[PDB]
């Protein structure tokens, strides 16, 4: 029905949207707050010199709480 | 994780020992008739994708005909590479080999 | 899925070896018409020459290495023509086995130098002699096979095709068609 | 043919301006065929003005 | 028989790297580093700039969203950098168009900076409501959390009015918790960390 049709647009995953495989290349090694505040001040500014709003949109509430208050 | 650092390690090792450097190589400097067929093929596939176009079109929609002007202008971004029966490749710009 | 490979030997899809040149000269078939017509290809030789165009082509190929090579194979190939096959020294085996006939000018098949060199000689004709060498060798080498080229289809199709031709019967050996089929 | 991949191939490799000569001996297929063959022997006559 | 068997099924399923307790907080450290590679379709359009196709087709569409491969919430990536087929750095590179189509697929090295919690660990948030049957939670202002009556503490009574909260010695807590992580719930699209305030 209707609901086969919904669930090609509610996956939407083609190989242009997705990457085909991806692979852990080393281990995770854990940073500092130190250095999620540099990066996250440098993420954001690479992005604001469409999509992605949404997105930073959730990354400036949590630059706000890795250093500031609400 | 270290499973697969492992085993890129070996493909981009591979693959490095299988490519012939440039001084090395000695396949024909011509383009040899399927690559002329195929470059023509690859290049007005990707122009009808919007691609960006290196030649000044003059009101010619068929795809095939403005890759055409760009193989006789040299402008075609694309590199052939010729298989030898091992495995073993060597590259070859359109830029460098010669048109029939 | 015998094709023609890059190094011009004839191999097949999996890489083992059938052959290392097509038919011994790496010529293509349906290129090789006139390459012995060397009365037409001196009669027209100016509008012959801006098809197979030299001064375009002399900086990406060497040119001097494979002549060199051929007139020591030359002349001590007729220094050896008396002798039968089994006495025949072996100290310089042929151009096309030493140089690839795409990448030399000059590396040609020793059947091809033998009928130029018998017309040069037997033929005193605004062309000299040194530059009709140099056109009939640019032009062996505009006539080879391509890399990537079906042989095996080919050689296939050239067989099977032109046996539907030879049906008939009794016009002491086997004849024809059952012949062709032991 | 549906891509542009095949159109550079029925153009360029399987075109009949390329298939002039056959591969089984190096003969020519390609050329006028019946009337044509026996007005050339009138046209090209001497009696032709 | 059975030693050497589930191995290759525990180990599938085992995370690698455990988030400590750091700083004489008490809290865990769930934001990790990892360098991944990834295998995406360069488009023709973005054949003139390929650092921006990569990034706007398949990284940008990954951030702030759970990760499979990676066990946790993309944040954000650094260091896009794309393999060269020619193995020779330099700008030229090149990559391998397919034959049927015009588009091109090519190796890249990009680190992903995720969000990984684990169960076991200390998460801080604010308490955002709380109701008759859970405290419901933010996570560093983005990630939703809960915690349920039955993970509620029983010397801890919820006072009713919408409703306050009392805890063992008659007091409000207010937004900043401090709680003891769950089941990590991921189906949705939405992340959720379902919590335990017991020990």
């Amino acid at each position: 029905m209707m609901k086969g049709s919904r669930r090609t647009g509610n996956n939407t995953a083609t190989t242009l949207n997705t990457p085909v495989v991806i692979h852990a290349t080393q281990l995770p090694q854990h940073v500092s707050t130190d250095e999620v505040l540099q990066f996250l001040e440098s993420f954001i500014d690479e992005k604001e010199n469409t999509n992605l709003s949404s997105s930073i949109s959730q990354l400036k509430r949590i630059q706000r709480d890795f250093k500031g208050l609400p | 994780p270290e499973d697969f650092q492992q085993h890129e390690q070996i493909r981009r090792k591979t693959l490095k020992e299988k490519a012939i450097p440039k001084d090395q190589r000695a396949t024909t400097p011509y383009m040899t008739k399927y690559e002329r067929a195929r470059i023509l093929g690859t290049r007005a596939l990707q122009i009808s994708m919007n691609a960006p176009v290196f030649v000044d079109l003059e009101g010619e929609t068929d795809p095939l005909r403005i890759a055409m002007k760009e193989l006789a202008e040299k402008k075609i971004p694309l590199v052939i590479r010729r298989y030898l029966p091992d495995g073993s490749f060597e590259d070859w710009s359109v830029e460098e080999l010669i048109v029939d | 899925g015998v094709h023609v490979s890059y190094d011009n030997s004839i191999r097949d899809a999996d890489g083992t070896l059938v052959q290392f040149m097509y038919g011994g000269d790496a010529i293509d078939i349906t290129k090789e018409s006139h390459m012995t017509q060397f009365e037409f290809c001196l009669d027209n030789y100016y509008a012959l020459l801006k098809k197979y165009n030299p001064s375009a082509l002399i900086e990406h190929l060497d040119v001097e290495s494979a002549l060199k090579y051929s007139k020591k194979t030359l002349k001590y190939r007729k220094k050896h023509s008396k002798e039968p096959h089994y006495k025949q020294s072996v100290k310089y085996d042929p151009v096309l086995a030493k140089y690839n006939p795409a990448k030399y000018l000059g590396s040609v098949s020793e059947n091809f130098q033998d009928k130029l060199e018998s017309f040069l000689d037997k033929n005193s004709k605004g062309v000299n002699e040194k530059k009709f060498r140099a056109l009939m060798q640019l032009k062996y080498m505009r006539s080879l096979i391509n890399p990537g080229e079906a042989v095996g289809i080919i050689a296939s199709q050239s067989v099977g095709e032109p046996s539907t031709q030879m049906t008939l019967n009794t016009f002491n050996v086997t004849l024809g068609i059952p012949r062709l089929r032991e | 043919p549906q891509n542009e991949n095949a159109r550079a191939e029925a153009l360029n490799l399987a075109n009949t301006d390329s298939q002039y000569l056959t591969p089984t001996s190096g003969s020519p297929v390609r050329g006028l065929i019946q009337d044509h063959i026996s007005a050339g022997v009138w046209l090209t006559s001497k009696d032709s003005f | 028989n059975e030693n050497r068997e589930t191995a290759r099924f525990i180990k599938k399923h085992k995370k690698q790297v455990t988030n400590p307790i750091d700083e004489k907080n008490g809290t865990s450290n769930c934001i990790v580093r990892v360098p991944i590679a990834l295998y995406v379709s360069l488009a023709p359009m973005y054949l003139e700039n390929p650092l921006q196709g990569v990034m706007k087709q398949h990284l940008n569409p990954l951030v702030m969203k759970y990760n499979n491969k990676v066990g946790g919430v993309v944040l954000g990536y650094e260091g896009l950098k794309i393999l060269d087929a020619d193995p020779l750095d330099t700008s030229e590179k090149l990559i391998k168009i397919t034959p049927d189509t015009p588009f091109g697929f090519t190796w890249c090295h990009v680190n992903l900076y995720v969000w990984q919690p684990q169960v076991g660990d200390v998460l801080e948030g604010y308490i955002f409501i709380q109701s008759a049957s859970h405290i419901g939670l933010l996570i560093h202002d983005a990630f939703n959390a809960s915690i349920k009556k039955n993970n509620i503490p029983v010397d801890w009574t919820f006072v009713h009015n919408l409703g306050h909260w009392v805890d063992s010695n008659g007091e409000p807590i207010d937004g900043k918790l401090r709680f003891t992580v769950r089941n990590v719930h991921t189906t949705g699209r939405v992340v959720s960390v379902d919590g335990t305030l017991i020990s």
